[PDB]
């Protein structure tokens, strides 16, 4: 077992995180804007809690070393490496039973994505859920996706992901 | 008791 | 252009909470320039950029034993807050058989054999055929997080389906106090 605390800022979007890992899966992350803690799965706020301000605390700690090597680098950009898009199934696909499209993003840098799940062509927000960006050993960065579907027959779904490092927007096809 | 996590923080950088 | 400072904090529990490993790294921009190793019990520089700072930390004995106490101020702590909801998930997986293709009475034939749900990574999924293990050709696609603390698996057998025998995926898992199994005749 291995838990590993994580937080970043990304200077010219001014945009942080900061989250704790269990074995490659989020226990939380403290959302910014609200100070409150997000546990990823619920049953987590119940056995044990985190104070959220103490996150806002340390991006302010890290933003300010980001300033400081930024400088002592004398200014290198970092290299976007391009994402590896996936659109997979929570589980096997039955025509009755309901479904979750999984669209996984990974070995990917800078932090700055932009997913988008389109039914058919026009984007479906119906559904749409997803998780903030979560390290990997190579310290590059994860991310998934969902879509709660119902399989179809008619429909196509396609995860079209956008990332400053990409020449065009990948979409990335999917259907029964 | 609702147990607590804790977090370590980041050592600032000088300059 | 962009640029990126990005910390970590990593509590390395090896056989529970008997060893623990706190490691304090820092990265700028992907180049990882200074680091805390709990086994050292000093800052060191990895890169020649983040000299100054392992330096100056190191000086100031206060910021040592701070970073220091860790291993059980926060690294042993931790575990035990949420060795509960983590460290003893178990969640069942859900084994699902079925044939890639609708393929003729016999043909090259791929028996896809899903495993979701699982939760830890660690399980078996073996491959059968009329009581034999069929080794030869299993396709797996190993372990697949799914984000939400479930694993998925699909491990293949490629196989032509002969009008009179059955294949057998028998699954095991720790969530599991027997395997899970599903027998498969051919259509
Ligand atoms: C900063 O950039 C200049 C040119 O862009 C380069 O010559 C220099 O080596 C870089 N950094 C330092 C410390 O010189
Ligand atoms: C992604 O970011 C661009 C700005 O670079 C924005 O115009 C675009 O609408 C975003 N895409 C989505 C799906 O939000």
């Amino acid at each position: 077992h291995v838990i590993i605390q994580a937080e970043f800022y990304l200077n010219p979007d001014q945009s942080g995180e900061f989250m704790f890992d269990f074995d490659g899966d989020e226990i939380f992350h403290v959302d910014m804007a609200k100070k409150e803690t997000v546990w990823r799965l619920e049953e987590f706020g119940r056995f044990a809690s985190f104070e959220a301000q103490g996150a806002l605390a340390n991006i302010a700690v890290d933003k300010a070393n980001l300033e400081i090597m930024t400088k002592r680098s004398n200014y290198t950009p970092i290299t976007n490496v391009p994402p590896e898009v996936t659109v997979l199934t929570n589980s096997p696909v039955e025509l009755r039973e309901p479904n979750v499209l999984i669209c996984f993003i990974d070995k990917f840098t800078p932090p700055v994505v932009n997913v988008t799940w389109l039914r058919n062509g026009k984007p479906v927000t119906t559904g749409v859920s997803e998780t903030v960006f979560l390290p990997r050993e190579d310290h590059l960065f994860r991310k998934f996706h969902y879509l709660p579907f119902l399989p179809s027959t008619e429909d196509v779904y396609d995860c079209r992901v956008e990332h400053w490092g990409l020449d065009e927007p990948l979409l990335k096809h999917w259907e029964f | 008791p609702v147990s607590k996590m804790r977090m370590a923080t980041p050592l600032l950088m000088q300059a | 252009p962009r640029f990126l400072e990005y910390s970590t904090s990593e509590c390395h529990f090896f056989n529970g909470t008997e060893r623990v490993r706190y490691l304090d790294r820092y990265f700028h921009n992907q180049e990882e320039n200074v680091r805390f190793d709990s086994d050292v019990g000093e800052f060191r520089a990895v890169t020649e950029l983040g000299r100054p700072d392992a330096e100056y930390w190191n000086s100031q004995k206060d910021l040592l034993e701070q970073k220091r106490g860790r291993v059980d101020n926060y690294c042993r702590h931790n575990y035990g807050v949420v060795e509960s909801f983590t460290v003893q998930r178990r969640v069942h997986p859900k084994v699902t058989v079925y044939p890639s293709k609708t393929q003729p009475l016999q043909h090259h034939n791929l028996l896809v054999c899903s495993v979701s749900g699982f939760y830890p990574g660690s399980i078996e999924v073996r491959w059968f055929r009329n009581g034999q293990e069929e080794k030869t050709g299993v396709v797996s696609t190993g372990l697949i997080h799914n984000g939400d603390w479930t694993f998925q698996t699909l491990v293949m057998l490629e196989t032509v389906p002969r009008s009179g025998e059955v294949y057998t995926c028998q699954v095991e898992h720790p969530s599991v106090t027997s395997p899970l199994t599903v027998e498969w005749r051919a259509r």
